[PDB]
RNA sequence: CGUGGAAGUCUGUUAGAGUUGGUGUCCUACAAUACCCUCUCGUGAUCUAUGUGUAGGGGUGAAAGGCCCAUCGAGUCCGGCA
RNA sequence: GUCGGGUGAGAACCCCGACGGCCUAAUGGAUAAGGGUUCCUCAGCACUGCUGAUCAGCUGAGGGUUAGCCGGUCCUAAGUCUCACCGCAACUCGACUGAGACGAAAUGGGAAACAGGUUAAUAUUCCUGUGCCAUCAUGCAGUGAAAGUUGACGCCCUGGGGUCGAUCACGCCGGGCAUCGCCCGGUCGAACCGUCCAACUCCGUGGAAGCCGUAAUGGCAGGAAGCGGACGAACGGCGGCAUAGGGAAACGUGAUUCAACCUGGGGCCCAUGAAAAGACGAGCAUGAUGUCCGUACCGAGAACCGACACAGGUGUCCAUGGCGGCGAAAGCCAAGGCCUGUCGGGAGCAACCAACGUUAGGGAAUUCGGCAAGUUAGUCCCGUACCUUCGGAAGAAGGGAUGCCUGCUCCGGAACGGAGCAGGUCGCAGUGACUCGGAAGCUCGGACUGUCUAGUAACAACAUAGGUGACCGCAAAUCCGCAAGGACUCGUACGGUCACUGAAUCCUGCCCAGUGCAGGUAUCUGAACACCUCGUACAAGAGGACGAAGGACCUGUCAACGGCGGGGGUCUUAAGGUAGCGUAGUACCUUGCCGCAUCAGUAGCGGCUUGCAUGAAUGGAUUAACCAGAGCUUCACUGUCCCAACGUUGGGCCCGGUGAACUGUACAUUCCAGUGCGGAGUCUGGAGACACCCAGGGGGAAGCGAAGACCCUAUGGAGCUUUACUGCAGGCUGUCGCUGAGGACUCUCACUCCGGGAGGAGGACACCGAUAGCCGGGCA
RNA sequence: CGAGUGGCUUGCUACCUCGAUGUCGGUUCCCUCCAUCCUGCCCGUGCAGAAGCGGGCAAGGGUGAGGUUGUUCGCCUAUUA
RNA sequence: ACGACCGUAUAGUACGAGAGGAACUACGGUUGGUGGCCACUGGUGUACCGGUUGUUCGAGAGAGCACGUGCCGGGUAGCCA
């Protein structure tokens, strides 16, 4: 997904960019329905197509593991 | 870009105005101060002992 | 010499000021007098300028529209509880007091309606553990046990906008991008890069300190540099 | 295979910005920093106008002791001063 | 520029005509700033004008700028000021907090104007026609009225609507050309009033289990398509405006591509892209009012800044004129402007110089070095290595094609769009000019884009992401202020301060003795106040007791300053150099030795390497990509060279006019020798020497230009450093005051902080004032 | 071992110039010296010849092109009387 | 204003066991330098003639511009090596 930094900056910078973006444009669970509808509008702004439903979340993740630590207490 | 004559072309800017008090092109349109009289800054007159020789 | 950077920086100058005039606003905890009668709907998740975070537009019951510091998972229609009789749930504000222990909080309170001071940044959260009458310990993002009035308001989960830190900024035009909404000078030129004149560690035929790094508490500003009061230096021992 | 159209991405005297070599021309100059060809950048940490802020042991400085009105390892003016 | 002509005492350069040229994002049009009358007219030539002048931005005298609807004015932006408050010895000084005001003329927001006519000079301002806004008054309607909407918004990609323009087709009007029958121009008509509505959104109907849809993404039983409907755009269409205006005339119609303008869809952010006044919401008639300020002209190779009529510098809009082509490119040409980047005349016009063309054979032999020049070049097809971070390398390299003419095919709704086929055919040459890369390899450096010495350094230097260490829980760390106060901070450890290293990859050894920082500390040392002894009718003073920080001492710490040897089979001073790399941009010896390559190689590359004096974030090694960075090799190319020639343009030379400066103790036609403070046109001896003038290239005048930058000297200066001398801020710490009640403790009432408040936290501490000790190139 | 000549190297001195006599190397253009490298004429020879070695007179002419290096110097190549 | 060299004949000769190997003299040429000249070869030749690309003058014809010839081909005199 970094093919647009080219032959530049190297592995580590252009790998975590393309496993974080991966992971931010793939398809994911609406808290409302349970459709596979979430985009990201911006840093930590998260939407559902399907309910226009606006979120907080993570940057980059809709989730984070400390944000999924919260329901458990 | 030499800092003589081809920075002098930029020279269009209006600062020292004909003052309102002291009829002198001092008054500073910007800092609506005048560099002569003191127009702007102070009541008193502007004027320092160092405008003279010392003994005068 | 010449005055070093970190001097200029006092003086509060536009270079070294923050771009406040673009900034939403001071998100501080709601005041109620007591009872609790007081909640909102959530109406927009909105960005915020000052610390690359979200935050969200809470319109309350009289009639106020106020951004409130966003905890993760809250969304447009969500209802929030403000004060003492308020609901142990996610994005809802109450003392320390009547908070659970072992449930991870947000924006604490340092004095009784301050209106929050710690755990604030992207992600991050304070940990409330010991209960009692006259204190309520919470563990602080640092893992500083923090002893704190249980009257000290806070609001429950972790902040917004996790995992920020995670990705690199890639390029310099990124980092200029950002500090350009921060009240910092960017770039950093390195003290042993500049002239005598400039810094203390400036000077010499070779890039290199002139004394030791490690500085003493009691310099004054001019000489304060490098690794102030370092109890030690390095990666192993 | 197509679609899509990313990029401190490429070519580019687009506009604009910059200034490598010629150690060419000039060197009582057209010019107290100019001319010509050549050359670099040209969607970005970009360029630019106007308004506005920071003042002299002080600013400002991606740091060359660079820049702060042809003035800078401490501006300029007058005074101390014959 | 040239030939005629005009005016004039006078004409190369003032004016008319013709011919010939120049400018095309400008040399055209409109303007901002800035200038300030430079604008127009008349009269002039003493001044100014690179020559001349009858001309003029010059001299003199007159004249010239007309606004409800174009700016200002109003609003608020970064921010500024004033008043109050507080500080300060004090203020014309100073931060905060309040209130008020100020802050946008091209280019932020914003009630309302269009078309034509007119002057020597103004013009949405005057005049004609038409229109519009606001306020107020009267009358009618209305009692709604403020919720909401608008003002009002980033970057990238893109669809749809659509005007001007441009082009095509055909018709009409006018012109041009004359083998053709083609070519050029025109064919007009606003604001405003009225009306139409695509996109978006929503409603009803419908009932899709796979269909609907897009350039793309996408949409749906939470209800798809289809059908009906509500809301709803243009600076656009349409009608009026218009037996208005304008044109000699005709006074068109359709189309394509479509700037403006309108309206949607998508993507990006560790970046989130103003505010306020105002407007809408919220009708109509008639009438009145609409003041004040700006308005000329230039806007630049002569109206601005640069002392100048300066080859410099200086913002905005016209980015859609034609051919061309990918093009806002070249070249050529319109519209418009100009012949004022303002001295001319003459000589095949020599030498010499600046720019430049072409040079046979050789082909880098030139030189520090291919510096300079040249080579290559557009487009399509074929084809493409090592290495690599898999992105790239790559337009690698290499090879072929390319025009015109006739007739066609395919894609598309179509283009005056694109891709091809067959036949014919011309030249030395078909990207025919123009436009337009030379290519390959090895090594060094820095990873990359970026930054820098305005004016001799663009680099390997700075920055950068990335790596790392340090400080701090916010009444913080860091920093500014004398103070009142302030930045960081509308911030809170995923923060931000202070430093180091400098992408990725593989790694980052050993040393804490010294120095630094930090923690600890029985004991030692450690100031002042208070306390005790002596002394003094008191005081000075002497001693004691207690003992804070600090020091001694101990410990921790090197991605902290730094260190990693001599000797022998330990010693200094802690350790004794590990991975790696290595004759290095670090190797003195040194052109090290071997090899590659060349006829020959102090170069370059590889290997070895005992390293004068490599080495691990003082980061070591390595490395794809990138580079106006340093070195080397090859192919290609060539006047760099052998070795120079001829030519072109501007000078140079002669003539008219204009007209400086540098420099000057005097004398001066010198030459060879000598002498002399040892580097003489001038002294001595000889030699030579008739005067003046033109052109030349610069041998001499230790030529001209600058009170030597080097060096030394001066009880000169400044910047900078430090364990130099002496001090000054600042930090830490004790003590006294503020300061109170019952060597450890409780409380609350001062005081501080939090809270809107009630009240809460803290508390005789802290803050502040004073003093004492320690640290203290931060500063003098 | 002794005696000298030169003024190209180096060193020494501090006379001249610090109100300035522009550096090294290179280049280009001119003149000169002889302690002669070649060429002319000679003497000797461990001179058969050929090719040399050594010496004398002699400055008319000539003494060139290249590879490394900024180099002067020097090393190297092929030509050359 | 000429310097120098190579070659042929002398000669496979003198000399020498052989290997090897001259000279006087007479000739031909080369090189460096020098002065002059252009029939010849070569360069130039923005005199001139032709081809041809783009654009403008409607086409044609005939022309302008494209840096002081748009480019390409040929090239007289002169000047030159
Ligand atoms: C090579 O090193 C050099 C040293 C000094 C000089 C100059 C001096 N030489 C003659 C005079 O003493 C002086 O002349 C000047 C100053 O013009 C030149 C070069
Ligand atoms: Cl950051
Ligand atoms: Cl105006
Ligand atoms: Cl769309
Ligand atoms: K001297
Ligand atoms: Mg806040
Ligand atoms: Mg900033
Ligand atoms: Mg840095
Ligand atoms: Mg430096
Ligand atoms: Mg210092
Ligand atoms: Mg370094
Ligand atoms: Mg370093
Ligand atoms: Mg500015
Ligand atoms: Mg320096
Ligand atoms: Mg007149
Ligand atoms: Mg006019
Ligand atoms: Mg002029
Ligand atoms: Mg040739
Ligand atoms: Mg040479
Ligand atoms: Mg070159
Ligand atoms: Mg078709
Ligand atoms: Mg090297
Ligand atoms: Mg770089
Ligand atoms: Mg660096
Ligand atoms: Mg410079
Ligand atoms: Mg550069
Ligand atoms: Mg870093
Ligand atoms: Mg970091
Ligand atoms: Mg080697
Ligand atoms: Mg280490
Ligand atoms: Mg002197
Ligand atoms: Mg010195
Ligand atoms: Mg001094
Ligand atoms: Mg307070
Ligand atoms: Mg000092
Ligand atoms: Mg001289
Ligand atoms: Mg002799
Ligand atoms: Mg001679
Ligand atoms: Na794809
Ligand atoms: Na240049
Ligand atoms: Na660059
Ligand atoms: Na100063
Ligand atoms: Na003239
Ligand atoms: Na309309
Ligand atoms: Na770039
Ligand atoms: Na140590
Ligand atoms: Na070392
Ligand atoms: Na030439
Ligand atoms: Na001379
Ligand atoms: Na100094
Ligand atoms: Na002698
Ligand atoms: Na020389
Ligand atoms: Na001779
Ligand atoms: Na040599
Ligand atoms: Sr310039
Ligand atoms: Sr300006
Ligand atoms: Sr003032
Ligand atoms: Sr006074
Ligand atoms: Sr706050
Ligand atoms: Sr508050
Ligand atoms: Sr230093
Ligand atoms: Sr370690
Ligand atoms: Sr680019
Ligand atoms: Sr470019
Ligand atoms: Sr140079
Ligand atoms: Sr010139
Ligand atoms: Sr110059
Ligand atoms: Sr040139
Ligand atoms: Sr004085
Ligand atoms: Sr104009
Ligand atoms: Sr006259
Ligand atoms: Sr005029
Ligand atoms: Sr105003
Ligand atoms: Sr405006
Ligand atoms: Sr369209
Ligand atoms: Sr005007
Ligand atoms: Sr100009
Ligand atoms: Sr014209
Ligand atoms: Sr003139
Ligand atoms: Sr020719
Ligand atoms: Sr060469
Ligand atoms: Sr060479
Ligand atoms: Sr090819
Ligand atoms: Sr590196
Ligand atoms: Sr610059
Ligand atoms: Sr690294
Ligand atoms: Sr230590
Ligand atoms: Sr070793
Ligand atoms: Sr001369
Ligand atoms: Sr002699
Ligand atoms: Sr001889
Ligand atoms: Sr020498
Ligand atoms: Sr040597
Ligand atoms: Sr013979
Ligand atoms: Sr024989
Ligand atoms: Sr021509
Ligand atoms: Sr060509």
């Amino acid at each position: 997904s970094s093919g647009r930094f080219g032959a530049r900056y190297g592995r580590v910078s252009r790998r975590r960019v393309a496993e974080i973006e991966s992971e931010m444009n793939e398809d994911h669970a609406c808290p409302n329905c349970g459709e596979d509808r979430v985009d990201r509008q911006g840093t930590g702004i998260w939407q559902c197509s399907y309910c226009d439903y606006k979120f907080t979340g993570g940057s980059y993740k809709p989730e984070t593991p400390g944000g999924k630590t919260v329901r458990r207490s | 870009t030499g800092a003589g004559t081809p920075s002098q072309g930029k020279k269009n800017t209006t600062t020292h105005t004909k003052c309102r008090r002291c009829g002198e092109k001092s008054y500073h349109t910007k800092k609506k101060v005048c560099s002569s009289c003191g127009f702007g800054k102070s009541a008193k007159r502007r004027d320092y002992e160092w405008q003279s020789k010392a003994g005068e | 010499g010449r005055r070093i950077q970190g001097q200029r920086r006092g003086r509060g100058t536009s270079t070294f000021r923050a771009p406040s005039h673009r900034y939403k606003a001071d998100l501080e905890h709601r005041k109620v007098e007591d009872g609790d009668v007081i909640a909102g709907t959530v109406v927009d998740i909105e960005h915020d300028p000052a610390r690359s975070a979200p935050v969200a537009a809470v319109e309350f019951e009289d009639g106020d529209r106020r951004l409130i510091l966003a905890p993760e998972g809250v969304g447009v229609g969500d209802e929030l509880q403000v004060g003492v009789s308020a609901e142990i749930a996610p994005g809802n504000t109450l003392p320390l007091a009547e908070i659970p222990e072992g449930v991870p909080v947000c924006n604490v309170e340092s004095s009784p309606g301050d209106g929050g001071k710690f755990a604030r940044a992207s992600g991050v959260n304070a940990q409330l553990l010991t209960h009692d009458r006259n204190v309520a310990v919470v563990k602080l993002p640092s893992g500083e046990m923090k002893r704190l009035d249980p009257q000290c308001r806070a609001t429950i989960g972790v902040v917004a906008g996790g995992g920020r830190t995670d990705k690199p900024f890639v390029k310099a035009g990124n980092k200029h991008h950002k500090m350009k909404a921060r009240g910092t000078k960017w770039p950093n030129v390195r003290g042993v890069a500049m002239n005598a004149v400039d810094h203390p560690f400036g000077g010499g035929g070779r890039q290199h300190p002139g004394k030791p790094k490690s500085i003493s508490r009691n310099a004054p500003p001019g000489r304060k540099v490098g690794d102030i009061a370092s109890k030690r230096t390095g990666r192993g021992g």
